[PDB]
């Protein structure tokens, strides 16, 4: 499992500055994780003011934004709690206004493509869909079942890789 | 009895024992010390300072790095006092290794 | 008090005529089924003027001809007392502020300020209600 | 067999034979204190201080104040193997490894907040009602040092756990403000830290001050403060029998030994509920103070919030007069030192401005002093603005406004808002005076209208005194009376019929408990009336 | 926030309200 | 011979709250017709048990509230107090009765997100749940008001209009009981 001692020390070193379970005053803070889990709290928010902890194409180094073991440990610490083609079409209908055209509703320049998503993978997309995003409503439980979330994530991933 | 001199020569730098508040850990002890920009591996209390490659972060870094003596290592109680005076007993050490997009 | 009650019994005769006609003409002529979002608000706006309308009918059937209802009554018929009228009170300013601090919190979704705003409403509705019923102090 | 009457008489003869406290005690017991709700506001700061004693003597039986580093290896699972000071590990042993130690720790922080709140509420009673005048000038000065000492006692209190949230407050305040003072320089910074921040003798110096040195001055000042109000006697609002040289109120032995002892039981009962239910300071969420770490909510308590809000509002005004530099922190150290100078020396700059230097024992009602009510409410509106700019990051996240525009509504508001609270309170306090003259010229404006037989809606005012054949009665004089505005507060409501909440009394016992109740207050009315005519 | 600011807010509306509201019941108004 | 202004001012107001429950019914029927292919409780089952033994309490609350308002017209200040504490404790049984029905339908069935029926059930019967809690407040602010003055006819008039509010809440729930449990 993820080491919660590492998770606490990582929270203190890198996130305490804007988050004491509260949110950063400057701009808009990320805020307390809703339905905290590795799938969504793990998935980064490079878009917007928040900095990108995980760096794409990064070899092991002393200076790094985040550590795979460090990420999991912090996502866990914050989370205390105390037909692929058919899926893609459904995602376009629900998110057809913004996802459709692979573009971004908030910014025309911003896109759902891998360059825009950096080090993207199916798990990172699934996770942001589940609880959605800072400016996007969460989809799990509330709107879409797990098969539907899995299928829409796969469709977005295949469309962006190709 | 409780009045001290802020400008007494204490820290033995290469420029002839300069005083405190002109030394911030990054001042080299001699000519070729080569203090490495070493990060922390999370929970920096008992964490060994791993080195950092310049290609480790992609864009938008935010990596708090620390001075590293390149003689400490980790495991021994003699050199573990060098990492306790590195962070918790040493202020104005941490810097932001910020990477700018091209 | 006849034409205070007849004013609410003409409107409920029209709205019942405008809710039967609207439900039937959307039962056989709408593009789908019976439209419910409009016939609900017409069966209950002939319920507005029927709760209010039949209450004014029960009062005009109990009361005699008061000096407003008589055709040419002299002005010296209202020699009695009107009733009670609050001359001044700083309680309506503190219910509006207390209901607008349970609506800021309902808008920003702050549960610590909705529940602080509901408790400010009750402790100020208590002030407006109890204002003319206290008695002196006991010391 | 016990008696407790002969046993209590021979004990009093034993005390009065060894000692002789007969005439000495009876004058203390027969001491008369005015019964008013505002005169209990100073007792909350006296009763919260006793709770800080009792829960602070407990709390030092378990606290180790050093700064020596040691790993945790205890019971709290996230903070396992973290290099912490021993001041932080024993502050995590009180919360976790002492049976009911988190309760006594949380009571002690809420008793610290009820203390420093009810000093501020008590300053507002003293300021607006004007209890700082001629005999009580030095009781303001003895008082206003207890407010300044309560700022630094609490600030040295939450800095003892060596939290990350509470360690950056020391780095901001004691290490940023004291480092840029132009009067002597940074020579003081090595004198209260023993070296560079954090040093090693910070918290054991903040543990000595906070236990004996500052509460030995607070308790010495309180002892020279309640022993002024005991001997120069307490003030009173003007009323029926209050003639500038009386003390009308209640005595000490049957009453006020009960209602000031039962009020100590109810202040302590609130802090029992607030100390157990509401969490106050989780120092286990954010870990130890390590200077590499960061906390997104670095804020002091509300008594020290106006100092943090003052740093945020001053703009970046530096000087560089020579090779040396003058930072932004000079504007707070002279800003804090000027607020503390106009709050200590206030009664001496009203004897100079107004010139009223006569022996005042009657308080003056705060609508009758329209300027000092408006100077005072200017100062609350300036205090409330600074303490709502120190928490602007929480206003940024929760209230959805900005983080950039909450200083520009503070820095523009620091000049504009205390200028329009002066105008909306000077014209409020005068309009409250004009509401007291309408209840004297015309009378208590009730609600009953009664259309006259020719039209002519009237309102049937209640005359409040002697009547006349003219329409409005003879006008009374003001003389500082509270002047009831409503008729239910006078004798027009009536008793609801005695009995239980569900079942009545047999109405022989009702007419006896309302004939002897409207005559037991009528006896109270002719008592003061035959005492007011003896004086005048 | 969960530090001193919602705790300081909860002092004035819970603690000092139930410490002034008691004193207005024990004391009088004159 | 004057038509009791406060009683007129309440029933004029109580016709507005019927239109507040007109926009809440019109959300229910349009999510039953244009969205219900099957019967609208698809993953849940509405039990009439714990829904009939809480709607037989409100009907008996109006049988005890109207006996309280008979005591205000006669002059019994204590008979008014006895039959509103019956009405308060049986209205509080309805909030605690329906409040246990909501917990039975969240950890077992449809919550307020994630269901089309889950939003038109927790708002139609939800704002009725706030017109009972808002109604029981008006019994505390009336029985405590009878402890402070001589029980004028203005104290009785204030007990007329609180009774009219409680019979309104009672009839609206019949328009909710005979809508969502029987006309599923
Ligand atoms: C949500 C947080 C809430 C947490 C709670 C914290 C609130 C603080 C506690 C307040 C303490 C007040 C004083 C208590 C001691 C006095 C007790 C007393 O009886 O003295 C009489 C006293 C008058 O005595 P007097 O001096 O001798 O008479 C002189 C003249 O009468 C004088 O005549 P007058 O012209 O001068 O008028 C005087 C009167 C004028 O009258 C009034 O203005 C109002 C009178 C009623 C006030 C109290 C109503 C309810 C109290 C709050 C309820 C909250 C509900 C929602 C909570 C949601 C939580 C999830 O003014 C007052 O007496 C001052 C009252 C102070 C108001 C308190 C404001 C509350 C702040 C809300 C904070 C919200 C918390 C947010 C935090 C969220 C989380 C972080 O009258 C009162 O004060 C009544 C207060 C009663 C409150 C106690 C609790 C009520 C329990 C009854 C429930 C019944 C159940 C069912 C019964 C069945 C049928 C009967
Ligand atoms: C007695 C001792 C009184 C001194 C106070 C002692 C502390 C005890 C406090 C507990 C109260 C207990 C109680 O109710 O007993 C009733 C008690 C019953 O009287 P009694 O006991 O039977 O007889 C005793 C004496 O005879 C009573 O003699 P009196 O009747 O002549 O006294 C009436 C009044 C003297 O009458 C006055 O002249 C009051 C003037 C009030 C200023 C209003 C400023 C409002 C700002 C408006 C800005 C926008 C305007 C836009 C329009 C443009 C202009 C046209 O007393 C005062 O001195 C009040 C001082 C004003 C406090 C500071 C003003 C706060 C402004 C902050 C603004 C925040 C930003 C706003 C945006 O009466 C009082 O004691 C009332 C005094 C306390 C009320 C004011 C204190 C509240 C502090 C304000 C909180 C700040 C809110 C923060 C907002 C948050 C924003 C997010
Ligand atoms: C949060 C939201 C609001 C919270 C509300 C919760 C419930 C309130 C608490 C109730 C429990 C305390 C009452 C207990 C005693 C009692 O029942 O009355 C006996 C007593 C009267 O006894 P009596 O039988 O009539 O005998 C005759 C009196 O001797 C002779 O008495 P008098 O007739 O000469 O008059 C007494 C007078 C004494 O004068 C004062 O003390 C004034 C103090 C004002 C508070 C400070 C201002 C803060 C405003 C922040 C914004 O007191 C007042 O009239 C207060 C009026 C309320 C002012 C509302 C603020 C206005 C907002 C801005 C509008 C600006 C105006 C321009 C608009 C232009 C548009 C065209 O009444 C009082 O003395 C009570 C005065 C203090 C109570 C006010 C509450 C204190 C805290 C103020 C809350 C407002 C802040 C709003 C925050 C929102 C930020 C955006
Ligand atoms: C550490 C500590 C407690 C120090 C206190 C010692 C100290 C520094 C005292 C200050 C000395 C000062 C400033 C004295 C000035 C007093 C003064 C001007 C006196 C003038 C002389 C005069 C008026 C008359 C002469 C006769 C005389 C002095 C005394 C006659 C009565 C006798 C024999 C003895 C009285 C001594 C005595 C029992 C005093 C108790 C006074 C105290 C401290 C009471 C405490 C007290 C309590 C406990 C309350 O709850 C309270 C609640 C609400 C309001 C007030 C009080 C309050 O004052
Ligand atoms: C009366 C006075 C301050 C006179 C000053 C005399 C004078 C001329 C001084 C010159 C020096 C100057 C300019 C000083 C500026 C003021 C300053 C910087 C410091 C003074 C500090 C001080 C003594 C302040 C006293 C004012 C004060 C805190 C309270 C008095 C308010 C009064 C009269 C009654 C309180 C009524 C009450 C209990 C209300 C509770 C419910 C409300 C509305 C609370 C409002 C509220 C408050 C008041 C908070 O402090 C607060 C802090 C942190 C978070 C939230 C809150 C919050 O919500
Ligand atoms: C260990 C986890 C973690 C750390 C450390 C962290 N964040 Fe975040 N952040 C998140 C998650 C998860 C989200 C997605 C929003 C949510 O949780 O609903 C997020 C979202 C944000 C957003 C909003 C982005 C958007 O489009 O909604 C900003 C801005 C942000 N973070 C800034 C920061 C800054 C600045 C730091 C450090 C200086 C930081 N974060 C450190 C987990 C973290
Ligand atoms: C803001 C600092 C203070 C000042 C300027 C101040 C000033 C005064 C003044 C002038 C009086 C006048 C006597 C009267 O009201 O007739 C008084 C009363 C009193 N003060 Fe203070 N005081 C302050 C704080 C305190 C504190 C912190 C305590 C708690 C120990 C306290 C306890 C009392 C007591 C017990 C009284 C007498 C009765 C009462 O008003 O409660 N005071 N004060
Ligand atoms: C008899 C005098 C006092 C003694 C011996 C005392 C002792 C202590 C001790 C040992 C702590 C321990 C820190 C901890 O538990 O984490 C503490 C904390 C504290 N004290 Fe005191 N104290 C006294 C008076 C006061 C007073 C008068 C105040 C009011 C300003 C005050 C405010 C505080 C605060 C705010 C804390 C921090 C509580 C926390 O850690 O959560 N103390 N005190």
């Amino acid at each position: 499992s993820a080491l919660l001692r590492t998770g606490k020390q990582l929270f203190e070193t890198s996130c305490v500055s804007c988050h004491g379970a509260n949110l950063q005053g400057v701009p808009d803070r990320g805020p307390s994780l809703i339905g905290t889990g590795e799938a969504a709290v793990y998935f980064q928010v490079s878009t917007g003011r928040m900095p990108a902890m995980r760096g794409e194409a990064q070899a092991p180094s002393k200076p790094p934004h985040f550590d795979e073991s460090q990420i999991d440990a912090l996502g866990a610490y914050v989370q205390a709690n105390g037909d692929v083609a058919r899926g893609g079409d459904l995602f376009r209908l629900n998110c057809a206004s913004c996802h459709n055209f692979t573009g971004k509703g908030g910014a025309l320049s911003s896109g759902k493509y891998a360059p825009d998503l950096g080090d993207a993978n199916p798990a990172q997309i699934y996770t942001a869909m589940l609880t959605g995003p800072q400016n996007m409503p969460k989809f799990s439980d509330r709107q879409l079942t797990p098969d539907e979330k899995r299928d829409i994530v796969a469709y977005v991933r295949e469309s962006a890789e190709t | 009895g409780l009045i001290k001199n802020p400008w007494k020569p204490v820290v033995p730098t290469a420029e002839g024992k300069k005083a405190v508040l002109w030394t911030s850990g990054w001042t080299p002890r001699f000519k070729g010390e080569t203090i490495y920009l070493a990060r922390a591996t999370g929970r920096p209390g008992e964490s060994p300072f791993v080195k950092m490659r310049p290609e480790d972060i992609d864009a938008g870094g935010m990596e708090t790095v620390f001075p590293w003596r390149e003689s400490d290592g980790d495991g021994t109680t003699v050199e573990s006092e060098h990492k306790l005076t590195e962070i918790a007993m040493g202020v104005r050490n941490p810097v932001m290794l910020i990477r700018i997009k091209p | 008090m006849h034409i205070e009650a007849r004013l609410f019994e003409i409107l409920t005769a029209f709205f019942a005529l405008a809710a039967v006609v609207y439900a039937v003409l959307t039962a056989m002529f709408a593009t789908g089924g019976v439209e419910w979002a409009g016939t609900t608000a017409l069966v209950l706006t002939t319920g507005l003027t029927l709760i209010t309308g039949t209450f004014f009918r029960f009062v005009a059937r109990r009361l005699d001809t008061r000096p407003e209802d008589y055709e040419d009554a002299e002005i010296s018929d209202g020699a009695g007392e009107l009733g009670f009228f609050a001359p001044h009170s700083w309680w309506p300013i503190l219910i509006s502020l207390s209901f607008s601090t349970a609506a800021v919190g309902a808008a920003l979704w702050l549960p610590w300020l909705i529940a602080a705003g509901v408790a400010f409403v009750i402790t100020s509705v208590c002030g407006l209600v109890f204002e003319y019923y206290w008695g002196p102090e006991k010391h | 067999s016990p008696d407790f009457a002969k046993l209590a008489a021979a004990q009093g003869d034993a005390i009065d034979s060894r000692y002789h406290p007969s005439a000495a005690v009876r004058r203390q017991l027969n001491k008369v204190f005015p019964t008013h709700w505002s005169f209990l506001l100073g007792e909350i700061a006296l009763y919260s201080f006793i709770i800080l004693l009792l829960t602070g003597v407990w709390l030092t039986l378990f606290f180790d104040p050093s700064m020596a580093h040691v790993t945790y290896d205890g019971v709290y699972q996230p903070l396992r193997g973290v290099q912490m000071s021993r001041a932080y590990e024993t502050a995590l042993d009180i919360s976790f490894e002492v049976r009911g130690g988190l309760f006594v720790r949380q009571v002690h922080h809420w008793a610290a907040l009820m203390f420093a709140a009810s000093i501020m509420v008590h300053l507002a009673r003293i300021f607006f009602t004007g209890a700082f005048r001629r005999p009580r000038e030095a009781n303001w000065v003895i008082g206003s040092l207890l407010l300044i000492l309560a700022m630094f006692e609490g600030f040295f209190g939450y800095s003892l756990p060596d939290d990350l949230l509470s360690g950056t407050g020391i780095r901001a305040a004691l290490s940023g403000i004291t480092m840029g003072i132009p009067v002597i320089g940074t020579w003081m910074h090595w004198a209260l830290f023993g070296g560079d921040f954090p040093g090693e003798i910070l918290i054991p110096r903040l543990y000595a001050l906070h236990i004996l040195l500052i509460p030995g001055i607070i308790l010495a000042l309180i002892g020279a403060h309640l022993a002024l109000v005991w001997f120069q006697k307490h003030t009173q609002f003007p009323g029926p029998g209050r003639t500038e040289t009386n003390v009308v109120g209640v005595r000490v032995m049957p009453v006020f030994a009960v209602k000031s002892g039962a009020f100590f039981a109810m202040i302590t009962g609130v802090l029992g509920l607030m100390g157990g239910l509401l969490t106050i300071n989780p120092i286990w969420n954010l870990g130890p103070y390590k200077p590499s770490q960061v906390s997104a909510g670095s804020q002091p308590d509300f008594y020290m919030m106006w100092t943090d809000g003052l740093i945020r509002l001053w703009p970046a005004w530096e000087f560089y007069p020579f090779g040396h530099t003058i930072p932004q922190g000079v504007w707070v150290a002279v800003g804090m030192g000027l607020v503390f100078a106009l709050l200590i020396a206030y009664p001496f700059i009203e004897k100079k401005v107004t010139g009223d230097d006569a022996h005042h024992n009657l308080l003056q009602r705060p609508r009758d002093v329209p300027v000092r009510t408006a100077i005072g409410s200017m100062a609350i509106a300036l205090y409330l603005l600074l303490t709502f700019a120190c928490m602007n990051d929480i206003i940024a996240l929760k209230f959805h406004i900005s983080l950039n525009a909450t200083t520009w509504i503070g820095r523009i508001g620091m000049v504009v808002l205390p200028a329009i609270v002066y105008f909306v309170a000077y014209r409020w306090a005068i309009s409250l005076q004009r509401s007291d003259r309408e209840v004297l010229e015309h009378g208590v404006e009730t609600g009953i209208i009664k259309r006259l037989p020719h039209g002519a809606y009237v309102e049937l005012h209640q005359p409040l005194g002697p009547v006349d054949e003219h329409g409005h009665p003879i006008p009374l004089e003001y003389a500082g009376a509270p002047l009831p505005k409503r008729m239910n507060k006078l004798g027009s409501g009536g008793a609801p019929g005695t009995g239980s909440f569900l079942f009545p009394d047999p109405a022989v016992e009702h007419e006896a408990l309302t004939e002897a109740a409207h005559a037991s207050e009528h006896k109270s009315l002719t008592a003061l009336k035959e005492h007011q005519d003896r004086i005048h | 926030g969960f530090g001193p600011a919602p705790e300081g807010m909860a002092m004035w509306i819970i603690g000092m309200v139930a410490a002034i509201g008691v004193a207005m019941w024990i004391g009088s108004r004159a | 011979n004057r038509p009791n202004m406060v009683s007129v001012g309440t029933i004029v107001w109580l016709s507005s709250e019927l239109m507040f429950f007109a926009g809440l019914f019109a959300m229910y029927f349009t999510a039953r017709a244009q969205a219900g292919g099957a019967w609208p409780p698809e993953p849940t089952e509405l039990n009439l048990a714990l829904a009939v033994p809480v709607t037989l309490v409100l009907i008996a609350s109006s049988f005890t509230c109207q006996m309280g308002v008979f005591a205000a017209e006669r002059g019994d200040v204590f008979g008014l107090r006895r039959w509103y504490v019956i009405t308060f404790l049986m209205g509080l049984f309805f909030v605690l009765g329906q409040g246990y029905e909501y917990i039975h339908l969240v950890e077992h069935g449809t919550t307020i997100p994630g269901s089309a029926y889950g939003s038109v059930f927790y708002l139609a019967t939800g704002f009725h749940g706030l017109h009972v809690i808002g109604g029981l407040v008006a019994f505390v602010l009336l029985l405590a008001r009878t402890k402070m003055s001589k029980f004028t006819p203005a104290q009785a008039t204030a007990a007329i209009v609180v009774s009219y509010y409680w019979h309104f809440v009672d009839i609206v729930w019949i328009a909710l009981f005979a809508t969502i449990y029987f006309v599923r």
